[PDB]
């Protein structure tokens, strides 16, 4: 097993626990500005390029940053009216885990959690995928 | 619609521990050379405008990088003023982004095999928030 | 990174508002940054930057050394050129995010590349608090007695800055309207 | 099928006039500074393995480059041993490649406004073949 | 006129004459090796990547180099059996001119000439196309 | 660029064929390049390179300073490692193009990353004239008396190089067959 | 020349008052220089010097950049060692000439070379206004929160400085009497 | 009795024109090289403790020096705070000390043969007192 | 004439006039200290080594500094009681001129003037004395 | 009559061990810094024309020097071709000249407190004649 | 005892033995030149300045070099006709030992030995003489 | 230390025998040093020195790198100036001591400071084997094709060197007699 046992690392590795403690997310953006104007600036920033968006984990100093690809992954308004859904994959501790979550466009207080990604988990690599388990499994 | 959204898991930190990270790595590169093989490339060798300076550390076969961000977005706990860090190990155009609690254990595989003058540059000392705890 | 002052033979080489000044790619600025820390006395900062472009080299010094929460800042630039059309595309987003900075580019010369890319680029910079002006005889001598190794010798004007003022000022209300 | 084929019009030259071009530009950069704004970036800041060294000359608004090739393919006239040059003026990600007889006239628009110690670096002096004529 | 008068520069500008003096082209490759083996090495190099090919102008020190795009344009064998056709566009003196020519796969002696390209001559630019005629037309 | 010689405390740090030698990313070589200019006497070149990888740094010196037509060259490397699997992908194409070079990597140690990428990479290097061997006691002392500041003191062997020879030689006929 | 602050791993390497500290020739100081310009507000200066010896490198910065007539200065050094017996022979003549400086070496450690050359050398320094003392727990933490990159983490003492104080203080009243 | 008293005719000056002399000569040495043959030797290459920095200018056959003093004695006109200058031309261990009004005419014999960016370093501009006149 | 005509330069060269305008000299030493204590410090400094003494020209920014020879010339108290005489030679504009003067030890206000020195004016040099008149006489 | 004759007890050595002394001290100064406090002053900071380069090693209170001579006089045993060394410890203008067998024991008091990569610079390794024994 | 026990080091310290093994000295000068001419060059060099003279120990790589004092001690011909006597003091291992010896001006083969110097052994120093026995006696 | 060659715009700036050449203090030389090791083949050395004066910088390279006993050397300088009167006082003593060097300054220009100090200084240099000459058209082109990056383009003379030869040669027989 090479894909099912780092599937089993999501069962076991507690830094995947600490990432996935079903925790809240919040857009901490223009916080010095008053509360009503920033949802416009959030909505202006979501679907155009040339900008980033932040998502704090609300308990830690962890954040998710969506840089434009000039510097799967989507930021969109078309799912529901007045609410944006977020989803993006990443390669965290060598394994392909996708992060997804929702955020209330009016409160800017939402919920997000990353689940392990199985579909392009065949699209990992052959041996240089295991190169991080020349370091993770292979400790010294 | 528009482009995709390249993610990097950026640990937001303070202003001050960044400017003690830039003083310990610059200590352990030039004047002391305990771990001298860390190519600290400068500002305008990058394409992402929110990059301060990568720390390319060639770790045996391939390079681990530790990059510094500035002016992202303001944080939740009244000091996280847009400056963060995202550690990333790439293997010949295959990129992963790693645990800080394991990354200092991953420099440990090469540096070093052993009140200290000075302490070794450990990223776990960097990324601990002085406000939530 | 903040250079403290400058010798006057480059003050005249850069901060004279004439038509001889098209023959290089370098830019200069002088800031005058006044912190207001709440329940604490008002301190001061002051210095000159040069060349990474110069008015972004302010911000990499700004967001990495001096900055602190619960403050209010009165930044006051004094630039040779205008900020560059890409430079406006990376400084205007800063004071969008930070609303405690009352930045003020009272610059000296306008920008030679007269095109559409700088027209709204100086306009989109301006709706956030960036009070763009043109510095004058009140401010050239203020740059003289605060940024120049001036021998403690009084200010030397060049006669014609008062009417290099207005026809360069008129190229701001041309783009701001 | 396979990839496309990015062309650059490479003027093949000798071994020797390359190593008098690298000695006149390095003369007119450091110790004499007649035209000092020519950023000669070094070897491993490139992605094309057949590049020796670009000569980025910022010419007002945008940069003209002059790059040096090595080990391409052997030439027709018994000295062109795989080392050439392709002058290229780019304008904010818009690339063109120019006449050598006009390029020295194009440095002339900025450098310089005037038995010489030494002669100015002119690319027309570079690219003239000493074997066909 | 902005496209028809640099169309007229191909009529007039004598460096476009010197490029297009209907002249021969030749693959000067492995010339120290004997004559028969190199047509194999030429044929091996034409359709795979990771290599370049040269085309001298047979009278000058000018050459055409086809780098792979990882470092319109095609190198192919499928046009005729035992003969390869070559075509590639470029932007020479600011204007879009396409270079094309044939080369005998057995002799390695052929013929090539560049003609001015009119199709993507609408795909030039708006004003920064004229930025080279802030230098070509605008001399000083 | 061609360093002339080397002090023996890095000769032992790099050119010893043991299992302690996995803890760095640097490589060394010693060439012995014999020109044969036709109708002209035989000259010589000699030197050491280090780190851009080292065995490409030979070729950037080779194709830019020394090279000349109507010649024949007998290049003879002496490398710590093997050439790297990417390095073989950029040196084997050189002597493909130039057939007057009888290059000969009689190296000392093999390569730690034992994978498929170096197996045919050392094979595809070899069908052009690159006679890959392993240097031995005839050649370690030849590297000693031609590349090392050896005090004009005789060669010091480490006992075990004769049987570090064969089990490292056997990893060449493993890949060459 | 005035270095602004210092990292704490050299603060403990130099400013600890023990018997491990004999194994180098380098010295450090921290000044706290308070200008009093007459009919003008009180400004401040602050910084650290290192190595030309260090406490003369203060004076070459002092007499060349900051100094101005009609002023009064309260210089307050904080030195690892004492000033050196030759250094006292070139600093005591300074405040002999300038009577507006209330210099105060409240140093940390005394000087290892216990001889006659430093006995009256620290005495002849002292009849001009140079109030030599030993810095203590009020002043080590004052050096900590004004000269050290202290993480904005509170002061770490080493237990024994209170009784490294007195037996080092007693070597001052030994020489001053 | 005691030793003799080696004299040098020291023109006392301010604090400020010294620190515009140290910025014009350092301008006309490194970044501009109008008169680049002026060996500005540093502090601790001297035996006299009241020497800041000599400016050894080799003037053809032998060297003219211009040295800077600090902390001599306080002056008469309320700014001369112990910092002065004594120009001195030596000829193979034969020393003389010269007029400032002639010394700038003596650099003029070699530098230079011709609102200026910048003005040339003239010692007469240095040694003029801003308080007596 | 080689010695009598730079003897005649003291007659003529007006920088020797400006030096020798029969002008007053004054010990500007510890001026911030009160007036009575400094004559002690002057008297303490005069006959010991390890120190310098200044003599301003009272009209200009010119001064005379007596460094110790470890860094003819004398500073002495033995001429008169409560008064010090000063004399020292130098080589000013290439020629040997000796400076001498008196200073009141109680007022610290005196008088000094340099006269041209004729005795060791034979001890000048042969041709490298004239090396400054390869610059003074020889202007270019 | 004439002047006096300042002696220094100069150990004449070869050409080669000088140029392995200049490569071990330059090793243990810059790139490795085991004993980094050794101020190797260069050629023309000396008054004696037969001096190559002093090695000022500040040894606690005062400096030991090790100087290198060239072109003195030819030796007796067919290699001593005028190049020698005289180790000398001075104490604030009081000079003595010391045993090489004790001098390496005198660096040992400060350097260092502990097949070596590389061996430490020992002057006894320098001054042993390869021809008499 | 401070002077009599380093007097006793000449009795005991075997590097003073190895220096003073009553051994021969020889002027190894212009050795590639023939034997007769060099005694002239030796005699020309002995009493003028601007030159050095060597004295090998004839068994070791030790030599004595007489630099001029511009870069007790004497080199002279006036002792005997056709023979030069040599004597010079030095401070070897911290102590004042004087070196003296004779050399045949015709053979250039002589004899020299250093004896300990007692006269200016009062002119040593007070405590910084013992500073080398803060290293010699004080080993660590 | 031995620079290999030189670009021709400093060859004309230094090695032209005219009256424009008084305006600097720098000197150049080109050596051609032929070793003769006994019972061994003849090797060669070649290079250019510049500025410590230049013709002593030869000797510090000479006596420290190349030199070896039982040899014979044919050194052949090619100097812009003559050796300086102090330089003759430190090179003539060298080949006094070493009789295996047949040094030969066939220089180009004489020395501007025409005085007694250089008259016998070039004479006292000459009784040891130093065959002082003036280099001519046989030797300027020999310096051209062995020391100059000459484009592999033939030698360019300046017309007048043949009669700058004789009147500069006549200032050698003036001092040698
Ligand atoms: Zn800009
Ligand atoms: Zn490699
Ligand atoms: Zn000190
Ligand atoms: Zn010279």
């Amino acid at each position: 097993r090479v894909v099912p046992d780092q599937r089993s690392k999501f069962e076991n590795e507690e830094f995947f626990r600490k990432l996935s403690r079903e925790c809240e997310i919040k857009y901490t953006g223009f916080r010095d500005r008053p509360h009503e104007e920033r949802q416009a600036r959030f909505q202006n920033a979501c679907r155009d390029g040339r900008s980033e968006i932040a998502f704090v984990a609300t308990g830690t100093n962890l954040s998710l940053q969506f840089f434009p690809a000039s510097w799967r992954e989507y930021v969109d308004l078309e799912r529901e009216a007045g609410k944006v859904y977020l989803k993006a994959p990443m390669i965290l501790n060598g394994v392909c885990v996708i992060w997804k979550g929702w955020i209330d466009l009016q409160r800017l207080d939402g919920m997000g959690c990353l689940e392990f990604d199985e579909e392009r988990a065949q699209q990992e690599d052959a041996l240089a995928q295991q190169a991080f388990e020349e370091a993770r499994r292979r400790t010294r | 619609m528009e482009n995709r959204w390249q993610v990097m898991i950026v640990w937001q930190v303070d202003r001050m521990r960044i400017n003690t990270w830039k003083r310990l790595v610059k200590h352990h590169m030039y004047i002391s050379r305990k771990a001298k093989d860390w190519f600290y490339r400068h500002h305008y060798e990058s394409t992402n405008p929110k990059i301060s300076s990568e720390v390319h550390i060639p770790l045996g076969d391939a390079k681990l990088v530790i990059t510094t961000y500035w002016g992202l977005h303001t944080g939740e706990r009244d000091w996280h003023l847009g400056q963060g860090v995202s550690i990333e190990w790439r293997k010949k155009r295959y990129s992963t982004q790693v645990d800080p609690d394991l990354a200092d254990q991953l420099i440990h595989l090469h540096y070093f095999d052993e009140q200290i003058k000075p302490p070794l540059p450990s990223v776990r000392k960097l990324t601990e928030d002085r406000w939530n705890k | 990174n903040p250079m403290e002052a400058m010798d006057p033979h480059i003050f005249y080489f850069h901060f004279k508002n004439l038509r001889k000044a098209y023959g290089r790619n370098e830019s200069w600025l002088c800031f005058t940054m006044e912190v207001v820390k709440h329940h604490s006395p008002v301190s001061w900062k002051r210095g000159v930057f040069r060349n990474r472009h110069a008015e972004r080299c302010f911000l990499s010094w700004f967001c990495d050394d001096i900055l602190s929460p619960n403050t209010n800042y009165e930044v006051t630039w004094y630039t040779s050129w205008s900020p560059c059309p890409e430079c406006a595309g990376e400084v205007a987003e800063f004071l969008a995010r930070h609303s405690n900075v009352n930045l003020t580019i009272k610059t000296a010369r306008l920008y030679y590349f007269k095109d559409t890319d700088a027209a709204e680029g100086l306009r989109s910079l301006s709706q956030e608090g960036a009070s763009v002006e043109i510095m004058g005889y009140k401010d050239f001598k203020y740059c003289w007695e605060n940024f120049v190794y001036n021998d403690d010798e009084p200010f030397k004007p060049w006669d014609g800055l008062d009417y290099n003022f207005l026809d360069l000022d008129s190229k701001l209300q041309e783009i701001l309207e």
